[PDB]
């Protein structure tokens, strides 16, 4: 087909420089649609020369200087002839400049052509971002240049292929001040067009992809930071914000980290002006553009008073993340959007580093199996999820572009990554990536690069050695999805290895090569004793004499969760394993206990383990004080506390974990003196609000006068806030689940009134947990009215509601009768309507329940469902499998949790 | 018992958060002021052979952040009194002086024989707030 129909920018067209000269009229005009209309000159080489130029333009109407709408002008050796005319295909969106005269090839041709675009709140382009600060709204003008919008905002050859460097002159409002990736060549001109339009010259960039390259006009306040190394670094944040002071820790953890990545890429960072931007509203959160870096408020900035220590460290991740981009994927440039699951995954982990070094103390490595590893460990486990890898082919439309950014892409790259550096044992994995870094700078690159330098960098040192090479073990990994169990006998030594799905019945549609046979790091402990690692081959079968053990001796495998693996062992040693617990927990390391539980809970859903083995996993917590033991056994059993919440297996139940928990609640109260001395590490942190939390659901009269405490002495003096904000959350819901009409009431008025977002969001899930009927009713009649509350707002508390036991009834039948209001306002427009559908059904485990939604899902059919329709089905599916479970092995998991229980207790 | 002379007083700062159960606790980093003899701080050797060593408390409260600012109140409100086991003799501050040939107040365990120990008092509970390391045994100074 035709060249710009085709989405691909032809490689003829190669831009050695664009100028830009962009107005955008941040004044509402007489039709009140605020304008950008500019000029700006192509400046670009024709490799082969071409009659009719494809510029990667979106939805501009051109304004024609003087004659025609492109002015060509040429000087010197370079020459340019004006082009007759602008058109744009609705099909792909670009702009084509027609030229009848031939193309001189190899020439420099300036193409100058005056363009008008309206600037439209989409988040897209050149768009518009709004905040009130004082009762004011502030118009500010952004670009979003992730893809297809660097188009919308510009002519621009588009392409990661397609590097320019970009000079922009920025015409704007005086009273605001423009940004753009580099440094001002020359200060605003207050008259040079009007006295009202400011005209900021900009240097040319780096040569750099046009969707890297941005321009911000903003009213942001700034104060200027300098690196020794003599990065700008700073951030963009509202006056108001800065006189308070938010973005303080921001940039202070920002230097270190920069100087930690210089030293491990080996390369200084090219640009020396690097801006964080704290968008009032970002829909991303967080941007990977080179040089300009814009955020959402809320993870770029943290207030010490009102936030968590959770939200400290989403703030030092995230800065992470965008700085390591800067030097990989942006220094190197990525070849595609094909490759971005690579560049995000190695921007995770590279993360985790990072911030390990900026905060010494908290284990963050640790924290990644978790973070990280579980959470796509349950995507993996489900069948239908696709492959790591990425093709070229496969990525064309802007959808696809979007598509690459998923979970799976950022998170399973992490954990792949960690595996490549424990078997290349860190060092040479470092100096691969400086080597490529170095070899590679400016130019398009593919992991195959990467790979080859690690593995150079493997064949200078003789001392560490691999098997295989580096390429073909990362290959396993990233081609297929999933992870394997390994099962190993510790009589004869065997073991063996097969795909972990969590369905026990499950159909894998997707075919591999490999068949889910992967090369395998083992780490080995046998007896409290380290053996030899062993490199498993891709077979499903092999023997090994390390591995054998004979009379107490016991084995491990996979020690500290390096490798991407489940693990099984046979009964005996899992009797040996689990007696050896119970009497030492010390020779076991702290992630292979956390992997038992975890692991157990998973076979045992799976069937491959009976449920009474993952109930004695639970038996050793009452030794165990460690964060992540515990952590995986909650998230195991909130599925057992939905099912079994309405059954007569609650109460059993529940003295079963009164009695493990209490241990820990007292070891907890001992450590902290009576919950006063916090502990400084963050996984010791959280786990303090693990104990709180636990208790206070099942039994522990000492939890409930905590509580109790805490609550009442936030009703004196309401306005400063005693709780500490880790607790916060949990004193708030109890005590609303305790309390009658009047403690609803007085946290509704403080809802309202309070102006910041993450305290207005702890009072709304708090509102939900009220016991009486009546109140969850008048709660429920609240969200319909705009005012009372907003409609973001809206969909969290419904779904807050259908968490309270005695309120999911209630949150049901509303949602029945009020279905068509809320679907015009949310399943249009994709507001988590799928989410709220997904809320509702988490407790539905009965035959009669099942049919109720049938039911529903009938009658407002018509009506429709909006973006809530596929998760109509998946929940009526879920709920089937709940029920289905009942019909073949709940009857019994139900019988038996009881004797289990009724035995320990 | 005797002082050869008597001429500063050692105040410390009391750090009180409450612990949730509604008992008042003693905090980390209260902070026992050391005056600076000559150059040290940190280290008070008095240049008397026999010291006043009078003991001043001032009570802050933190509804949990390091800010001490809040005043203390209610049950929080604390006092505290040195009294030590490790130190052979109880040394409860008293007149009575035992021993000693050079007295230092050390903030350092290390290099330091005995530790003076400094308990908040509070209705519920005595929880010892800090251990003030004492290089510490001489005829010659009383
Ligand atoms: C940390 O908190 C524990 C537990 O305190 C518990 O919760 C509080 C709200 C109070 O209601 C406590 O009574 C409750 O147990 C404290 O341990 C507890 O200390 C109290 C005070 O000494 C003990 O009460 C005594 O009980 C004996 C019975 O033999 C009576 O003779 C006394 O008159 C007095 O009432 C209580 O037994 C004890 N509880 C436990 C679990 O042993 C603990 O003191 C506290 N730690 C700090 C740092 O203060
Ligand atoms: C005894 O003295 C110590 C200092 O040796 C006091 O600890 C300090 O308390 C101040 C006031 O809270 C802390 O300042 C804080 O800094 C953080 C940022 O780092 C800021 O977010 C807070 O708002 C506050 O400005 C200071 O960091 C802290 N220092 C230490 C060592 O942690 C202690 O509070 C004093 N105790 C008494 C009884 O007064
Ligand atoms: C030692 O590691 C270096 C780092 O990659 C390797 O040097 C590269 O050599 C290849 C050719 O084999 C070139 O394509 C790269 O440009 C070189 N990188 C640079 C700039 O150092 C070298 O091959 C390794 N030596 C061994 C024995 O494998
Ligand atoms: C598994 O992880 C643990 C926990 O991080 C590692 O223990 C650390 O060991 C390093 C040096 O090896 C010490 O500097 C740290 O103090 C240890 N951390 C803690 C909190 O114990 C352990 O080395 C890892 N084991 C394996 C098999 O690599
Ligand atoms: C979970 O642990 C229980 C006891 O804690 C196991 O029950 C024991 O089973 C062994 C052999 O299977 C018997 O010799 C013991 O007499 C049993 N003990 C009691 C008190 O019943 C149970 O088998 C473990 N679960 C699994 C599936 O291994
Ligand atoms: C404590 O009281 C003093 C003296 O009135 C006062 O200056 C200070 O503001 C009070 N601290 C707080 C915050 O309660």
């Amino acid at each position: 087909s035709k060249p710009w129909n085709h989405y691909r920018l032809p490689k003829t067209l190669i831009p050695s420089s664009y100028n830009v000269t962009l107005r955008p009229y941040l004044t509402p005009n007489s039709n009140g649609l605020y304008t950008f209309k500019g000029s700006s000159t192509v400046r670009f080489t024709c490799k082969e020369s071409t009659s009719m130029i494809i510029i990667h333009s979106k939805k501009l109407n051109y304004t024609n200087i003087q004659g025609q709408r492109v002015a060509l002008r040429g000087v010197g050796g370079s020459q340019a002839p004006a082009i007759d005319r602008t058109e744009l295909v609705e099909v792909t969106e670009y702009l084509v400049v027609h030229l009848r005269e031939p193309l001189q090839v190899n020439s420099q041709y300036e193409m100058d052509s005056k363009f008008e675009g309206e600037l439209a709140d989409d988040l897209a382009g050149f768009y518009r971002s709004e905040y009130t600060e004082n009762g004011v709204k502030k118009v500010l003008a952004t670009t979003q240049m992730q893809a297809a919008d660097a188009r919308k905002s510009f002519p621009c050859f588009d392409e990661p292929a397609m590097k320019a460097t970009f000079n922009i002159t920025l015409i704007h409002p005086s009273n605001l001040v423009a940004l753009s990736n580099m440094l001002p060549r020359g200060p605003s001109v207050p008259f040079t067009e009007e006295p009202n339009w400011n005209v900021t010259e900009f240097e040319t960039t780096p040569i750099m992809s046009t969707y890297l390259l941005a321009y911000i006009v903003s009213e942001f306040k700034n104060v200027q930071e300098n690196t020794p190394s003599n990065v700008l670094i700073r951030i963009w944040a509202r006056p108001s914000a800065m006189d308070q002071g938010h973005g303080n820790y921001a940039l202070r953890v920002t230097g270190p980290i920069l100087d930690f990545f210089s030293r491990h890429y080996d390369t200084p960072y090219p640009l020396n002006k690097s801006d964080q931007i704290a968008l009032p509203d970002f829909n991303a959160g967080a941007m990977e553009n080179w040089g300009l870096v814009t955020y959402r408020e809320s993870a770029l900035l943290y207030d010490p008073q009102s936030s968590s220590i959770g939200n400290k460290e989403r703030v030092v991740t995230v800065i992470a993340h965008e700085l390591a981009h800067q030097w990989f994927g942006n220094l190197v440039t990525l070849e595609w959007w094909n490759d971005l699951w690579l560049n995000e995954g190695f921007a995770s982990y590279v993360e985790y580093l990072g911030a390990d070094y900026a905060e010494p103390t908290w284990n963050l490595k640790d924290l990644i199996v978790l973070n990280e590893v579980y959470r796509v460990m349950a995507v993996d486990a489900l069948a239908s999820s696709h492959p790591l890898s990425s093709p070229a082919s496969e990525v064309n439309t802007p959808a696809q572009i979007s598509e690459v950014f998923d979970s799976i892409s950022y998170s399973k790259g992490a954990s792949v990554l960690r595996m490549l550096s424990s078997f290349l044992t860190e060092d040479l994995f470092k100096k691969g990536v400086a080597s490529y870094l170095h070899t590679f700078a400016y130019q398009n690159t593919i992991y195959l690069d990467l790979w080859n330098h690690l593995q150079w960098a493997l064949g200078n040192q003789t001392a560490i050695n691999l098997p295989y090479t580096v390429n073909a073990i990362m290959d396993r990994w990233i081609l297929q999805m999933g992870f394997p169990v390994v099962t190993v006998d510790t009589t004869t030594g065997t073991l063996s290895q097969k795909h972990f799905l969590l369905d026990p019945q499950s159909n894998v549609t997707r075919p591999s090569k490999f068949n889910y046979l992967w090369i395998i790091p083992i780490s080995s402990v046998k007896s409290g004793t380290q053996q030899a690692h062993y490199w498993m081959p891709d077979n499903a079968k092999v023997q090994n004499d390390l591995f054998k053990t004979t009379g107490d001796e016991w084995v491990l495998l996979n020690l500290n969760v390096t490798g991407y693996y489940l693990v099984n062992y046979d009964q005996n040693n899992w009797k040996k394993i689990h007696t050896q617990l119970q009497t030492d927990l010390s020779v076991i390391p702290v992630i292979n206990r956390a992997q038992v539980i975890h692991d157990t809970f998973d076979l045992a859903s799976a069937q491959i383990v009976p449920v009474t083995l993952a109930l004695n996993s639970t038996l050793f917590l009452n030794q165990e004080t460690e964060y992540m033991p515990w952590e995986a056994a909650l998230s195991s059993l909130s599925y057992f506390k939905l099912m079994f919440d309405r059954s007569e297996v609650y109460g059993p139940m529940k003295n079963y974990l009164r009695k493990q928990v209490t241990p820990l609640f007292n070891h907890f109260e001992k450590i902290t003196q009576n919950w006063t001395d916090h502990p400084q590490t963050l996984t010791e942190q959280y786990n303090e609000i693990n104990a709180v939390s636990t208790a206070c659901t099942y039994g522990v009269p000492k939890c409930k006068d905590l509580v109790s405490t805490l609550f009442a002495e936030w009703r004196k003096n309401p306005q400063n806030n005693p709780i500490y904000p880790n607790l916060r959350s949990t004193v708030y819901c109890n005590a609303i689940a305790q309390g009658g009409e009047e403690e609803w009431n007085f946290v509704w008025e403080q809802f309202r009134n309070t102006s910041l977002v993450n305290e207005a969001d702890k009072l709304r899930s708090a509102l939900a947990c009220s016991t009486q009927v009546w109140i969850l009713n008048r709660y429920l009649s609240y969200t319909l009215n705009p005012e009372f509350i907003r409609k973001q707002d809206v969909i969290s508390t419904l779904s807050s509601i259908a968490s309270n036991v005695i309120g999911q009834s209630l949150a049901w039948d509303f949602i029945q009768s009020n279905w068509k209001k809320l679907f015009e306002d949310y399943g249009t427009g994709s507001f988590s309507f799928s989410n709220l559908i997904q809320a509702v059904t988490r407790r539905f485990s009965t035959e009669f329940e099942l049919q109720q939604l049938e039911q529903f899902k009938a009658n407002n059919m018509d009506t429709g469902f909006g973006s809530g329709t596929r998760a109509l089905e998946q929940a009526l599916e879920k709920t089937k499998a709940n029920i289905k479970w009942v019909k073949e092995n709940k009857e019994a998991v139900l019988q038996w949790f009881r004797e289990n229980s009724q035995g320990g207790s | 018992p005797s002082f050869y002379t008597h001429t500063v007083n050692i105040t410390i700062d009391l750090g009180m958060k409450r612990s949730g159960y509604g008992q008042p606790i003693a905090s980390t980093l209260s902070n026992i002021t050391l005056p600076m003899q000559d150059n040290n701080t940190d280290v008070y050797c008095i240049r008397s052979d026999q010291f006043s060593v009078y003991v001043h408390s001032t009570c802050k409260s933190s509804l949990w952040d390091n800010i001490f600012k809040r005043n203390c109140t209610d049950v929080l409100d604390a006092t505290a009194v040195i009294k030590t086991g490790t130190c052979p003799f109880s040394f409860d501050k008293l007149n009575n002086y035992l021993t000693f040939n050079k007295f230092c107040l050390s903030l350092s365990p290390v290099g330091a024989n005995c530790k003076f120990d400094v308990a908040a008092r509070t209705r519920t509970n005595e929880q010892v707030v800090r251990s003030l390391y004492v290089i510490y045994e001489g005829d010659n100074i009383v």
